[PDB]
């Protein structure tokens, strides 16, 4: 079972992480039945 | 394949589906028959397993 589990919370602090609590709501799970072990964020570049 | 051809010849579409279990959580399921709602009873509750 691949669980994610997501939260939206609106700040406005510049730099770090903000001080507080924030439960995270389950939003999906996944029947994917594989390995993983490695993982990678993906971006978006800008252009001009 | 002609239109006046024999049983034996005439075309047939064929489809087989194929059923497996592998290890992974089961996704394909069947419609769940879901039994009218009574209320204010002393009844056998099934809700979502
Ligand atoms: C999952 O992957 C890791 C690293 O590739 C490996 O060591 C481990 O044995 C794998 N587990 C299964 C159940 O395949």
């Amino acid at each position: 079972y691949f669980k994610i589990y997501s939260k939206h919370t609106p700040i406005n602090l510049v730099r770090d992480l903000p001080q507080g609590f924030s439960a995270l709501e389950p939003l999906v799970d996944l029947p994917i039945g594989i390995n993983i072990t490695r993982f990678q964020t993906l971006l978006a570049l800008h252009r001009s | 394949f002609q239109p006046t051809n024999g049983v034996g010849y005439q075309p047939y579409r064929v489809v087989v589906l194929s059923f497996e279990l592998l290890h992974a959580p089961a996704t394909v399921c069947g419609p769940k028959k879901s039994t009218n709602l009574v209320k204010n009873k002393c009844v056998n509750f099934n809700f979502n397993g």
